[PDB]
């Protein structure tokens, strides 16, 4: 809604991509959390 | 030369104007001035037919000398295996197969009943 | 127009026998390739329809014969050049057009398809 | 994976005395287990196993 | 449904439970008789002989299906062929051809 | 049927089969409302039915000697809720998820369905999970967070 | 590369029989199933380790960065 | 008794690398399309691509405005003045030499740049003198083992003692120290009218039509121009092109008048033949030379319509300002209007252009089906050094356009001196860039297509990629890999993706990956060749009028319902349907059997016969570049024969010679193998695996850690994988050694038990031998 | 995975009769009596103004797609498991298809007897403008090979007309699963929270 | 059935020139023949009151191609053989000759 | 046996406390940088579903 890349105005950065409601408050990036890939085991 | 409803010169082959639109009892050609007409040429008329394919129905279907339409139940399902039913207990039971999901992931089966009609969707 | 260079006047032209009486008189237009010899044939074998065969030194040809613009030009004297035959415009009775037909050999199947 | 499209990831390194032993005394350097082959349908990789085994002898 | 709850759905059906008094022929007699025909299911060719003279001079030749034939597959009539052809489609011809005169001198 | 037609000589060159053609299967000789075509399906669990490619209900109603106009089903919802209401909607709203499951032999339990079809009734409207069906929710914190 | 030390199956020494091999079917002029059994390979798996190798080593070798050309 | 392998053959070739002719001729044979197509960017007859390409945008004039000073005369008010007229008549690439070898750019992490030479032709006062000088025209990546690269007749012992691999394919180019490919593109099909029918030709403009026809024309340089045919519901015809980046349309009865001097019953012979009869063609036509008479009655004469022409796109073209409205018409037509023809060819432009028109009328009418772009008979394949070429061209155009823009710059301020000076001309030269290796460097490090016309391409990036050496198998597939467009790639169609009969024995059936590339990026048949260019083309149409076919030129009679014969896109004559297959039947006798002089074996023969509403028949030859080919048993005589994809759509090869079905085969297949690619061919037991498990292996096989190769001390590369303890296969495909797979291991033999007995294995796990992992089994770095 | 020689001989001999079925299906849609030949000149044309028509090729088709795969479910229910070598509970391959392990009888049967008829998005093999469905086969061949039906199985192998065909059929699988529930569960959700 | 020749010429005499579907021309005209000295390419010209013609041989159609006209008779069953060659003749009219500036604005 | 060139677990990542952005002062994206796993809108459903609300905080 201006010229017709600009700068973001701060509209632009609440709705970046999926928006910082989506991006940062609705979803998180977490402490005390790990990521590995999954083997099988029947004695646990 | 005359062809259909259109008229041609012989000198240098430009297509002469309607007689409507021009002059009375007299037509030239836009390239030469060419002295025409002769009256001989005549009133002419186009035979223009439909195209056959313009008109498409379930009467010019059944004017097809090769089948069209399938009858109300005259298409049996040929694929069948021997299946336990869920629903009652029946031995016929027909069978779908595609490849769905990524290139590692397994087949799904669609079965379907012959007793009832109940259609099936179960990978394993 | 006197162009393009190194093009010359044909002033001296042949005799050519154009009278179309009523025992009537008939024009043909052959077509042929560069590789045979008019010169050396003095006989061409041809009947009706598209059927015919011919063979000169080795060579096999076709000539294909077919009823139905083209405009001949004939000349009326050497001094008047060339102008279109006319009777009452003209077109040719019978069109031929000779066609180099190859005998493509038969396939050996007998020593092809091996078990 | 073999050479039949039967990719796998390595669940364990599983030690040669708790493996299982042939009558010839060899245990195999790869399991692969049976249940694989129902669902791919990868055959070429059964007679593949036997004819590594004829030109190896 | 959940995501558009569209007014103008792809496939747009109708159930309707026919009773037991009304047979398997009458029910697809019935089918036939909510079935409808168009001109051009009706037509089977259309011969346009142009003259120009004077005045462009048209004659336009319906050459139909027989009228035993679409009486049996579209439960329709001579006359009802008639007054459609009368009140329609000559009104319906003639804006086409006005239309296409002035699109042509436009 | 034939038919001649005059034309001025201003008029001139015009292709009239092409025009002729174009009117013909734009010329409506029948046609019951918004209806394409009716067939006869094999009966759907010994029920006795027609299913037709179009939907008009006031028009299926005359048929009374042929059609049981108290059992007269429709998949589409928006025609349903416009004659029979808001409660009928919901109702066809519960079936028609219904078949997209019952077709892939998937068991969804009905108290999901029942409440989805609720919530999109809760309104006495047919109300889509979209941007339109939310702006009548009170959390502008929660119409913030979706778009 | 080179050899491997072992049958990576049972264990037996397999290293020592590379150039030996190469000797049997050289100048013995023996097939390639004889060679193995004078070697003293009688599973098959010892069998594949000599008989499968393919000895890159001297491929890799050809490429020196410490002697001119 | 066996089908073995070489254990002693081997290691001797290993210690060994032989000195006379190379080991494994299909390896080379592999990476034939890539070094084939660079080698004829200098080499070959006619001295290349380039040299044509200068001469196409050979003059730039630019003009400032001075008084003539002459005596009494209008000529000074008239004065355009004096041309400083400048043109190019040669341009070679040197070499990328002091002369440096390919391995030192690799260590150095520099681009393998050659010196470009471009001189300059500077005219002015109408050329009245004229000074030419040789100048850096800056620095190019230069293709390995080419013939600018110093290792082009190179041999494996010596490429050893070069730090290089025995048998080192090539087809990359070294840029800053990654090997980089162009990949391959499927385009359409060259000097070919396809009937096509698309939804989007209506969309763009008013009562327009579905049908069209489309030629993809291309100039002996290897640059496209595309001309489109359109049909509008009023029963007008457009002629559709574009020049610069824009789309143009012109009445097709005015770009015809323009070709050369004709009658309106000149064009009406042309289109409709003995066919005068058809009420259908008898309107359509009137409406095109009546639409014309009342549009332009001005234009009467071939020379008022070139200059109607001239007037209108004497911006656009740019030609100007002494060039006449007659010449930048002319200009246009040249440039423009079916360029695979070219220049002194207007009466075979004209003669094509009829015939696209009553191919179009076809389409619409329902006589003629429409051609499949998508399938693999309406296309070919643009070749790397093709692409390299023409982005080259396109380069020297922006050169000289910018020694224009400096000498404008010049003139349009402080005027300086004139023309005839060779100070003045060093002078502008050392004020232009001129290096044109950097923007050739660019293109090959970033694959995105920089260009004033944007080529007769889609897309503008993705055009280069890292020729990734994880292993040989991976390596090896990339210049064996095709992608029909990045553009394609965002399509909602599936027809696209689809494996279709047309690609058998061209596009290999299971060598495509899995996912978003399924379809898209494919893999061709490990037996399939790429044309490079063509030759004896001249001779055929003397061998063709012997073999009975009419000259288009005299005979005046067209339509479906005769044949048309054509060489490159160039109409020579019309014959029977009857007679057409007669013709197309015995060309292919004399091709393979070596006694004719004038008829290739790899000359394409595409006879299409009549049908009921089918494909538009006639007897279309090929015999120029980019052609997929594919060598056949021919039946009669037992020799190979050449296919193509367009004509193999209505051949009959039988694929086992037990197969073979008489009076319905006429060809059979050397080997079914020869229709899969290289690795599929590599997957043993492949007819005994289920169809996706095939495709997942060529995947695999390129993901596998194997052998990268063996001069890896004198290597830099981002990231290696190397296999310590590579085996042979001794259950393996003959073709492995044919392409000497053993010198690049790619796995091992192991004991595999097919058990369920430690309880850990399951589905997509599987267990490793501990005592194996400890003996250096399977061991990587 | 492998069959008796009984079995074997059963699976030969229903095989043997699906050479007749790629005919008369072809017969039967094009609406001709007495089962005209296969190389019949009026047949042949009929044949082609299927081959112009997506419905037309559509009722052809389904008509022999249900003809031959009728000879299909013969072919596995007698084979399957009368006619197989080893039998169940020591046939692990077929012990894992009924125990519900992993596979099913559908998977056995490809492996054991035949792949049966290779449908691609609904219909058969996709057919050229000039008739032909590979340049192997004959324009408008009437036959079940032609049409995609593979009477190879996994074990023996396929002959490599089938095995083209099964190609497409594999690709075919593969790309649906790449091409095709996120924003209609995440709309849901949102409201319903 | 085997048809013998009397004579053959291999010098210029008889020509024919392809114009267009429906010519006639004044017929009263002269045509202008030209010669070029492997193989001989012609040149046809003729002159009108209002119209000019011209006409050309194809140089791709006369080193591949040798046509004659021949007159037939139907009771000595003799042919009389002319070497004619074919010339393709286009008519340019007194419209001609017309054209407007080489720049214009 | 052909030993594919990916680890397993090339992305097998573990975070207690570290780096965060200034703006959101939340866990950084970055395995090596020692970030954090992202928590999205269909887990924050998840916790939803199970009405585990101290999950979820
Ligand atoms: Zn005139
Ligand atoms: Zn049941
Ligand atoms: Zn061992």
């Amino acid at each position: 809604k201006a010229q017709g890349v600009p700068i973001p105005g701060v509209k632009q950065a609440l709705e970046k991509k999926e928006g910082l409601f989506r991006k940062h408050m609705m979803g998180k990036r977490v402490n005390y959390a790990a990521r590995s890939v999954i083997s099988p085991d029947p004695n646990i | 030369s005359v062809v259909g409803s259109l008229i041609f010169c012989l000198d240098c082959g430009d297509l002469l104007e309607n007689p409507n639109a021009v002059l009375g009892s007299n037509v030239e050609c836009s390239q030469c001035k060419a002295i025409y007409p002769k009256s001989q040429f005549s009133n002419l008329k186009v035979v223009t037919t439909t195209a056959d394919d313009a008109f498409p129905s379930s009467l010019r279907a059944k004017k097809s000398v090769v089948k069209t339409s399938l009858k109300k139940n005259e298409l049996k399902d040929g694929a069948t295996i021997k299946e336990k039913c869920p629903q009652c207990g029946n031995e016929e039971m027909n069978y779908h197969t595609l490849q769905l999901r990524s290139a590692d992931e397994g087949a799904t089966v669609f079965y379907t009943c012959t007793s009832c009609g109940y259609k099936f969707r179960t990978n394993n | 127009f006197s162009i393009p260079d190194g093009f010359k006047k044909c002033k001296h032209l042949k005799n050519f026998p154009l009278n179309g009486d009523n025992k009537q008189q008939q024009v043909w237009l052959i077509k042929f390739p560069s590789n045979v010899d008019i010169s050396k044939l003095k006989s061409l074998p041809v009947d009706f329809e598209s059927s015919t065969t011919m063979t000169i030194d080795k060579h096999d040809y076709k000539i294909m014969d077919d009823t139905d613009n083209m405009t001949l030009l004939v000349p009326s004297e050497s001094k008047e050049s060339l102008k279109i035959a006319s009777t009452a415009p003209l077109q040719f009775d019978k069109v031929f057009s000779v066609s180099e037909t190859a005998k493509i050999p038969a396939i050996d199947y007998s020593k092809v398809r091996v078990p | 994976s073999s050479r039949h499209g039967q990719k796998g990831v390595c669940s364990r390194k599983w030690p040669t005395i708790d493996m299982p032993f042939s009558e010839t005394g060899i245990q195999p350097d790869i399991i692969i287990n049976p249940h694989a082959f129902p669902s791919r349908m990868t055959i070429g990789m059964f007679v593949e196993s036997l004819a590594g085994k004829a030109g190896a002898l | 449904i959940v995501m558009t709850a569209s007014a103008a759905i792809k496939t747009p059906q109708m159930t309707l439970p026919i009773w037991n008094d009304v047979s398997d022929e009458q029910a697809d007699t019935f089918c036939k008789s909510i079935s409808k025909v168009l001109l051009s299911e009706v037509i089977d060719k259309v011969i346009v002989t142009e003259t120009t003279g004077t005045a462009r001079s048209y004659v336009i030749h319906m050459r139909f299906f027989d009228n035993n034939e679409y009486s049996e597959e579209y439960d329709v009539s001579k006359e009802e062929l008639q007054n459609v052809i009368s009140n329609q489609f000559i009104h319906l011809l003639e804006a086409a051809i006005v239309k296409e005169i002035k699109k042509q001198k436009r | 049927c034939e038919f001649k037609l005059e034309l001025a000589a201003d008029t001139e060159k015009l292709l009239m089969v092409n025009i002729v053609e174009e009117i013909c299967r734009k010329s409506i000789i029948r046609q019951i409302p918004h209806i394409d075509r009716c067939v006869h399906p094999e009966p759907e669990n010994g029920k006795r039915v027609l299913v037709t490619e179009g939907v008009n209900f006031q028009a299926m109603w005359d048929q009374e000697a042929f059609i049981d106009v108290d059992g007269i089903t429709s998949n589409d919802v928006a025609a349903v809720l416009k004659t029979y209401g808001v409660e009928a909607a919901r109702n066809t709203i519960v079936n028609e998820i219904n078949n997209v499951f019952s077709r892939y032999a998937i068991s969804v339990s009905f108290r999901h369905l029942d409440l989805i079809a609720d919530m999109m009734t809760r309104q006495g409207t047919y109300l889509a999970f979209n941007r339109q069906g939310m702006e009548t929710s009170t959390s502008s914190f929660m119409k913030m967070s979706y778009e | 590369m080179i050899v491997p030390v072992r049958c990576f199956s049972c264990g037996k020494v397999v290293g020592d029989k590379w150039e030996s091999y190469l000797n049997l079917l050289q100048e013995d002029e023996l097939d390639e199933g004889t060679a193995l059994s004078r070697l003293g390979l009688k599973r098959y798996c010892c069998r594949r380790m000599i008989l499968t190798h393919v000895d890159l080593i001297e491929k890799f070798l050809r490429y020196n960065p410490l002697e001119k050309r | 008794r066996t089908a073995d392998f070489r254990t002693l053959e081997r290691e001797s070739r290993f210690i060994n690398p032989p000195k006379d002719k190379s080991a494994f001729p299909l390896l080379q044979e592999a990476v034939q399309p890539h070094i084939g197509s660079f080698n004829a960017l200098t080499e070959g007859p006619d001295g290349g691509l380039l040299n044509l390409g200068v001469k196409d945008i050979g003059e730039k004039v630019i003009f400032d405005g001075k008084p003539l000073n002459s005596e009494d005369e209008i000529s000074n008010s008239g004065y355009l003045g004096n041309k400083l007229s400048v043109s190019v008549e040669q341009v070679s690439i040197a070499k990328p030499m002091r002369k440096v070898y390919p391995s030192e750019s690799r260590q150095r992490l520099t681009s393998y740049r050659g010196k470009l030479l471009l001189k300059l032709k500077w005219s002015v006062n109408n050329g009245e003198e004229n000074l030419f000088e040789v100048r850096d025209c800056g620095g190019l990546p230069v293709m390995l083992q080419s013939n600018r690269c110093h290792l082009n007749k190179m041999s494996p012992y010596e490429l050893v003692q070069h730090k290089e691999e025995s048998d080192e394919i090539g087809g990359y180019f070294i840029v800053n120290g990654i090997e980089k490919l162009i990949r391959m593109l499927i385009v359409q099909r060259r000097n070919h009218p396809m009937a096509i029918i698309r939804p989007s030709f209506a969309n763009r403009g008013a009562s327009y039509s579905h049908y069209g026809i489309q030629i993809r024309s291309v100039r002996p340089d290897q640059t496209s121009q595309t001309n489109v045919l359109h049909y509008l519901n009023d029963g007008q015809v457009t002629f559709r092109f574009s020049w610069r980046k824009n789309e143009y349309l012109v009445p097709v009865v005015m770009i015809l008048k323009a070709l050369c001097h004709t009658s309106d019953r000149e064009i009406f012979d042309g289109i409709i033949g003995n066919d005068v009869k058809d009420s259908f063609l008898t309107d359509r036509l009137e409406l095109l030379l009546r639409g014309f008479k009342k549009r332009y009655p001005h234009l009467q004469n071939r020379t008022q319509v070139l200059q109607y022409l001239g007037d209108k796109f004497r911006v656009v073209f740019q030609a100007s300002p002494d060039q006449s409205d007659l010449e930048v018409g002319q200009e246009v037509l040249d440039r423009i209007v079916l360029v695979h023809l070219g220049k002194d060819g207007s009466q075979d432009k004209f003669r094509m252009l009829l015939f696209m028109i009553r191919k179009l009328y076809s389409l619409v009418a329902g006589e003629c089906s429409p051609d499949n772009p998508d399938a693999t008979q309406h296309q070919e394949v643009l070749l790397g050094g093709f692409l390299y070429g023409m982005i080259l061209k396109e380069k020297i155009d922006e050169y000289l356009q910018n020694i224009i823009a400096q000498v404008r710059m010049d003139i349009n301020r402080g005027m300086a001196i004139n023309f005839k000076d060779k100070r003045y001309m060093s002078r502008v030269l050392m004020r232009v860039n001129e290096n044109i290796g950097s923007k050739m460097q660019y293109f090959l490090s970033t694959g995105n297509l920089v260009s004033q016309s944007g080529l007769d391409l889609q897309q503008v990036s993705g055009y280069t990629v890292v020729a990734e050496k994880i292993n040989f198998y991976r390596f090896i597939s990339h210049f064996r890999m095709v992608h029909r467009g990045s553009f394609f790639a965002q399509l909602k169609t599936t027809t696209v993706r689809k494996l279709l009969p047309e690609s058998w024995g061209f596009l290999c059936p299971v060598h495509t990956p899995d996912g978003s590339p399924c379809g898209l990026l494919n893999h061709f048949a490990h037996k399939c060749r790429i044309s490079t260019q063509q030759s004896d083309v001249s001779r055929i149409p003397s061998i063709l009028y012997s073999l009975g076919v009419a000259p288009a030129s005299h005979t005046f009679a067209a339509g479906p319902s005769l044949c048309c014969v054509q060489i490159d896109g160039k109409i020579i004559g019309w014959v029977s349907h009857e007679q057409g297959k007669i013709i197309a039947d015995t060309l292919r006798y004399w091709k393979v059997e070596g006694k004719t002089p004038g008829l290739p074996i790899d000359l394409e023969i595409g006879y299409v016969p009549p049908s009921t509403r089918g494909q538009y028949p006639g007897l279309y030859l090929f015999g120029g570049h980019s052609r997929m080919l594919r060598p056949v048993r021919y039946l009669p005589l037992d020799k190979e024969d050449i296919v193509g994809p367009f004509e193999q759509v209505y051949m009959n090869i039988a694929v086992t010679p037990q197969e073979i079905q008489n009076n319905v085969h006429t060809h059979v297949e050397f080997t079914p193998t020869n229709i899969l690619s290289i690795l599929a061919n590599l997957t043993p037991f492949s007819d005994f695996n289920q169809s996706p498990r095939n495709m997942y292996q060529c995947q695999m096989g390129k993901q596998t850690m194997g052998t990268p190769g063996v001069a890896l001390c004198h290597r830099s590369d981002n990231k290696l994988y190397r296999l310590q303890t590579g085996q042979t296969p001794i259950v393996k495909a003959n073709l492995y050694d044919d392409y000497g797979m053993d010198n690049f291991p790619n796995g091992f033999n192991a004991v595999v038990a097919v058990i369920s007995y430690t309880g850990y294995d399951m589905d997509d796990a599987m267990i490793i031998n501990k005592s194996a992992d400890e003996r250096g089994f399977g061991y990587g770095t | 995975l492998r069959l008796t020689a009984e079995g074997n001989k059963w699976r030969t001999d229903i095989l043997k009769t699906s050479v007749d079925t790629g005919r008369e299906a072809a017969a039967e849609v094009t609406n001709l009596d007495k089962d005209t030949p296969a190389d019949d000149p009026e047949l042949l044309k009929r044949l082609q103004e299927i081959l112009r028509d997506n419905n037309k090729s559509g009722i052809l088709d389904a008509v022999t797609s249900s003809k031959v795969n009728a000879i299909t479910s013969q072919v596995v229910s007698k084979c399957v498991p009368d006619g197989t070598m080893k039998k169940f509970p020591c046939n692990s391959m077929q012990a894992m298809a009924l125990s519900g392990a992993k596979g099913s009888n559908v998977n056995v049967s490809q492996i054991m007897c035949l792949l049966g008829q290779q449908a691609l998005e609904g219909r058969r093999v996709p057919v050229m403008v000039s008739g032909k469905t590979l340049p192997s086969f004959k324009p408008y061949e009437t036959d079940a090979m032609a049409g995609g039906y593979v009477k190879g199985r996994f074990y023996s192998g396929i002959k490599p007309q089938e095995y083209y065909f099964h190609c497409m059929a594999g690709r075919e699988g593969l790309i649906d699963t790449a091409v095709k529930s996120g924003y209609l569960q995440r709309c849901l959700t949102k409201q319903l929270e | 059935s085997e048809i013998e020749i009397e004579s053959v010429q291999d010098q210029p005499s008889v020509a024919v020139g392809s114009f267009f579907k429906g010519f006639r021309a004044p017929s009263d005209t002269t045509f202008d023949l030209y010669k070029k000295k492997e193989k001989d390419e012609f040149v046809l010209h003729g002159e009108n009151e209002r119209l000019e013609y011209e006409g050309y041989t194809d140089s791709s159609s006369q080193a591949s191609n040798q046509y004659v006209v021949g007159l037939f008779n139907p009771e000595k069953k003799s042919i009389q053989l002319y070497k004619a060659p074919v010339l393709v003749s286009k008519v340019v009219s007194k419209s001609s000759k017309n054209l407007r500036g080489p720049k214009i604005k | 046996y052909q030993r594919l060139r990916h680890m397993v677990n090339d992305k097998f990542q573990v975070r207690s406390t570290g780096p965060v952005n200034s703006l959101t002062m939340q866990p950084v994206k970055g395995r090596k940088r020692h970030g954090g796993i992202r928590v999205g809108e269909m887990e924050r459903d998840a916790l939803i579903g199970h009405g585990t609300s101290f999950l979820l905080q």
